[PDB]
RNA sequence: GUGAUGCAUGGCCGUUUUUAGUUCGUGAAUGAUUUGUCUGGUUAAUUCCGAUAACGAACGAGAUCUUAACCUGCUAAUUAGCGGCGAGUACACUGUACUUGCUGCUUCUUAGAGGAACAUUGUGUGUCUAACACAAGGAAGUUUAAGGCAACAACAGGUCUGUGAUGUCCUUAGAUGAACUAGGCUGCACGCGUGCUACACUGAUAUAUAUAACGAGUAAAAUAUGCUUGCAUACUUUUCCUCCGCCGAAAGGCGUAGGUAAUCUUUAUCAAUAUAUAUCGUGAUGGGGAUAGAUUAUUGCAAUUAUUAAUCUUGAACGAGGAAUGCCUAGUAAGCAUGAUUCAUCAGAUUGUGCUGACUACGUCCCUGCCCUUUGUACACA
């Protein structure tokens, strides 16, 4: 086992465990496609 | 101690997770809810934490799983929706469906507004992917509810 | 080309035109006379 | 008292209710002060793939923080807070002299 | 006695407190002697020139400016002055004089009383600016 | 008293074109002390007619990418030019400018055949031409921009084909003549 | 050069009623006359901040800097070294990569501040934050400003 | 299973298309069908008017939503201010600038509910129809500006390398699973993209002065005890923003301080263009900073094929760009920066935000691309 603590492969999507394209702002930690689907339930409404 | 922004996002995430869990569990239920036999569910949540469209969609999926003539089922659903007092409906079923290639099938009844914030408000929409013989059938149900008044109408007395 | 020199109605450009000189030298001349753009009579 | 929430109208209603409660008696209530709405904006690129002229979409979760003051005893304030209320509006009472 | 109005150009709100006094006129803590660049100085002084320097020997003025760049700030200041003096006149001095002043201002130009409503339009994706898209090679 | 640059009053100025007067307004409300107006000159078709001429000149000067959106600099340059005009080749600089403007417009142009030119358009062209020529003179010379610009202005006033703008105008006229 | 017909009187009392660059120059001159502040060791071959890629070319730039700092102090309540650095920042052309903003070399500033405190012009306040002006120093500055104003009038 | 197949599919997204288009009820005109849904005028718009084998609907447009635009000198006052006023420190006249201490107004600061423009009044052009142009008023007269939303039908468009959405076929211990150690995606005669930086004097250089808006910010280490650099035990700040004070040319370091945020970073100012004053002086020049050479750091287990950063030096192409082709109409183009996203570290990217604020239309179908009626077709994979 090798240091898995700080890098892209360290953490992942909460939802589908994908190491690519994670929204890491506000500790959301959802890969952006998944976020786009669940943006309604999380309370992210498109206004402008 | 956690900040307000951080808190809100976290809460949202939790909500989403709960919803997903419910979906996973309750294939046999008219599910909408999200407000907190059931004992187990409660336990699970504790462990984790420290008329309607969705229901209709679920029903459709169940029917598909059971194995009906599809079109007939859709018609029945539409009828049910009508009975339940809907101003308009729409169901789509796309996927494999009988033939190998393609085949999206619309099923509208009453009028269905699509564009505007009215659409966002006055329609309940739901999407289920019913796994079947050689792939997935793709439900999407869209119901226009009784309005609290539409922006298009100008009712003179 | 025009290699102007150093060793030998007032504005720097005019000075440059007349005696064939670097404009630092023109500036110097102006200063002497007096004794970032310029105007003198 | 700090009222943090996601839904504006609901928050406003809550505020109104609390004002009404206050106006009963014994409460030097400062008026509701709505705070700077620190909007969580996520700009995600639409489309799972890289196909299509890369359209983004600016989501905005716009949190409404609301603030209100009083000169009172704890029990009374607790009572005031009990308007029933629900999971949507997050309340916090501060019972400090300072 | 004392009257508070604002100007507004882009973002750049210059708040002009116009009071009874000897006639100094200032910005945050500095005289209008400074402003900043010598070229634009006239855009701040212009309303005063229009109205007359003797009319402002009764009126002290302080101006608090915040936000915006340089030129915009100057414009805001000007606007504040224009609104300010006139506002003072409307309250504590006569109406006829105020009207006269307004007329004078109008004859000179807009922007002194009424505000410039323009503001930076949101940048749109597929580009750097509001309208300016990127580039297709085919 | 109403004034420009606290120096050149433009109560003394004269015109003698009619058409040009109609086009460029140096008037009672188009009075100005320093060119920089934040006017709404392009929200309407003919609102550019209300625009003061100095402002227009400044705008024209402002051109060329790496010097674009540097209004103050342009203004300074124009002031310098005016000063030069006042001093050497002694005359009210505003008058000189007006004369140049009058000179500058090509009165007839070519098209896909010869046609006439509206006064406003002509004025605009003149403004452009004078600035462009000045820029050309400046570029990789030494001279300085303000001086060059001043020289160009003087040439325009004279109506002499040593400067570039005038030459261009002449060429245009010739072309028009050829066409019809 | 500066003077002109204005439509008001100027209360020439504090430094905020004086033109900056000229004032700074005057202060520098005064300093030079005094010999009140030194020119350490490294001063004569250092670069004032990452972005400058070149020495000052003013000879008595240190004095000027000091003067500027004084003015800054007067302007603000309590001002640090970091703040000072930020104030004296410029654009750093990274050759081919586009420009960034560049924080000044703080060491020199710090040294200047130290010198001032030794001389009794600035004051590290235990309440609040980093080093403001000391009252005597402020008074002196005001006096200087007044003098400058008088000179200008003359 | 980041294996194979998007020509098996789901969902989602793209384009056709942000244009104005799609459809029904009944009626009328062997059938596919047509009409409605149109000669014309008008509109941003199958937007209306007017004509009429149609009349009347519905989705799409419009409305709605979100901002930004100007008011209530009504609603409210912290974590915002303004004053109120003590306390002073400087200087004026017979108040002004600046800090500590205490606590009516809401113009500015925040943000909820309201209001305001409807072509209103005026005058033209128009079947004096729908409507347009001008003028006044006005915060505003191109639905005020900007978005968001997105019908019907597709494309065998993309994505199974986003997914535990998912079929079949393959692979399953000498695994195409997972895990570890390097190496490679960055390799380079060359062709085509998107950008950045330039070619100087409206400029570089160097001092000084001016002034933004959107923002975003919390398993590892320290110290002591017990034994053989290791483990075990005890105990507490640190993991992100950095004020500030010291060291450091610089980068950075060490010490500490506030901040889980209108309080602190920091925001009555975090930026650069600006501007002012000096040095240059048209000379590949101090324009230009490629390429290179050698250190001092920081991040990280790990920096070479140099992470980035700094310091010294190296001084290449380029004197405004050929055939072609892109973007754009008002706070826009362009210039200038800057916040955020990725982030252990690293913007030349994207995405927001501001600051300096042009030119030129105010139209037309000439090209290009869409759409329409007519027309022709042997095409329908069009
Ligand atoms: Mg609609
Ligand atoms: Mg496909
Ligand atoms: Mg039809
Ligand atoms: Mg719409
Ligand atoms: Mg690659
Ligand atoms: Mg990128
Ligand atoms: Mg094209
Ligand atoms: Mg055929
Ligand atoms: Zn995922």
């Amino acid at each position: 086992v090798h240091p898995k603590k700080y890098g892209q492969g360290s953490r992942q999507c909460r939802v589908c465990s994908n190491k690519h394209a994670i929204i890491r702002k506000y500790n959301i930690n959802i890969c952006r496609q998944c976020f786009r689907e669940r943006a309604d339930i999380i309370g992210f409404k498109k206004y402008r | 101690p956690i900040s307000k922004k951080r808190k809100f996002i976290n809460d949202g995430v939790f909500q989403a997770e709960l919803n997903e869990f419910l979906a996973r569990i309750l294939a046999e239920d008219g599910y909408s809810g999200v407000e907190v036999r059931i004992r187990e569910l409660t336990s699970l949540v504790q462990k984790r934490f420290f008329l309607c469209a969705m229901a209709q969609a679920e029903s459709l999926r169940y029917k598909l799983l059971k194995g009906l003539a599809v079109r007939r089922a859709c018609y029945g659903v539409l009828r049910h929706i009508m009975e339940s007092g809907a101003k308009g409906c729409e169901v789509i079923v796309s996927g494999k469906l009988r033939a190998q290639r393609a085949k999206s099938m619309k099923f509208r009844d009453g009028y269905l507004i699509s564009t505007g914030e009215p659409s966002k408000r006055f329609v309940n929409t739901a999407t289920r992917s019913a796994q079947l013989k050689q792939g997935v059938l793709g439900i999407k149900v869209k119901i226009m509810l009784p309005t609290s008044i539409l922006p298009d109408n100008i009712s003179v007395l | 080309k025009l290699n102007h020199a150093v060793f030998i109605v007032i504005t720097p450009s005019a000075i440059a035109e007349k005696y064939k000189v670097n404009l630092s030298v023109a500036r110097a001349v102006i200063n002497h006379l007096a004794d970032s753009q310029k105007l003198y009579t | 008292i700090a009222l943090t929430s996601k839904n504006l109208r609901a928050i406003e209603k809550v505020c109104s209710d609390i004002m009404k409660g206050a106006k009963e008696k014994n409460l030097n209530v400062s008026g509701p002060v709505r705070l700077p709405v620190k909007t969580l904006r996520i700009t995600t690129r639409k489309s799972p793939c890289g196909e299509g002229t890369n359209t983004w979409d600016r989501f905005e979760l716009r949190i409404y923080k609301r603030l209100i003051d009083l000169y009172s005893q704890c029990e009374v304030v607790t009572q005031m807070t009990s308007i029933n209320i629900d999971p949507v509006v997050e309340v916090e009472v501060i019972i400090t002299d300072s | 006695k004392r009257v508070q109005t604002f100007g507004k150009k882009k973002t750049a709100v210059a708040v002009a407190t116009v009071t009874n006094g000897k006639g100094l006129i200032k910005l945050n803590g500095k005289n209008l002697d400074l402003v900043e660049p010598y070229i634009l100085k006239t855009k701040v002084y212009e309303p005063l020139w229009l109205i007359g320097s003797g009319k402002l020997k009764n009126l002290d003025i302080r101006i608090r400016v915040k936000g915006g760049g340089q030129t915009s700030q100057i414009y805001a200041i000007r606007q504040a002055i224009g609104k300010g003096i006139i506002s003072y006149y409307q309250k504590y001095v006569d109406e006829s004089t105020k009207k006269e002043l307004k007329d004078v201002l109008l004859r000179y130009d807009r922007s002194l009383l009424v505000g410039d409503t323009r503001r930076c339009e949101p940048k749109k994706f597929g580009g750097k600016g509001a309208r300016a898209r990127y580039q297709k090679s085919y | 008293d109403i004034k420009l640059f606290k120096k050149w009053s433009y109560e003394e100025i004269n015109i003698a074109d009619l058409s040009l007067v109609d086009c460029i307004a140096v008037s009672q409300k188009a009075c100005v002390y320093t060119p920089h107006t934040a006017g709404r000159y392009q929200k309407k078709r003919f609102r550019k007619a209300l625009c003061p001429i100095v402002e227009r000149l400044v705008n024209s000067m402002m051109m060329h990418g790496r010097n674009n959106g540097k209004k103050l600099k342009a203004i300074r340059i124009v002031a310098y030019a005016f000063e030069i005009i006042h001093l050497m080749t002694g005359e009210n600089p505003l008058q000189v400018f007006v004369n140049a403007v009058q000179k500058g417009g090509p009165r007839e142009d070519s098209t896909r055949q010869a046609v006439d030119v509206s006064p406003l358009r002509r004025v605009n062209q003149a403004i452009y031409l004078i600035c462009t020529g000045a820029r050309n003179a400046a570029f990789r010379n030494i001279k300085s921009i303000s001086e060059c610009l001043a020289e160009e202005i003087i040439n325009c006033a004279n109506e002499s084909s040593s400067s570039y703008a005038i030459k261009k105008k002449d060429e245009i006229e010739r072309v028009a003549k050829a066409n019809r | 050069r500066l003077l002109e017909p204005v439509p008001f009187v100027k209360t020439n009392n504090c430094i905020k009623d004086v033109d900056a660059d000229l004032f700074i120059r005057s202060y520098a001159t005064h300093l030079k006359l005094h010999n009140k502040i030194t020119y350490p060791k490294w001063c004569t071959f250092v670069k004032t901040g990452k972005g400058r890629k070149l020495a000052p070319l003013n000879e008595d730039w240190y004095f000027i800097r000091a003067s500027s700092i004084l003015r800054r102090l007067y302007l603000h309540p309590d001002i640090g070294v970091g703040f000072l650095r930020r104030q004296f920042s410029s654009k750093q052309r990274r050759g081919v990569a586009p420009n960034h903003t560049s924080l000044a070399s703080g060491k020199i500033l710090r040294s200047i501040l130290q010198q001032l405190e030794n001389l009794g012009y600035v004051e590290q306040n235990p309440k609040k934050k980093g080093r403001r002006l000391t009252t005597k120093g402020e008074n002196a500055i005001n006096n200087f400003a007044r003098y400058i104003n008088k000179k200008v009038y003359n």
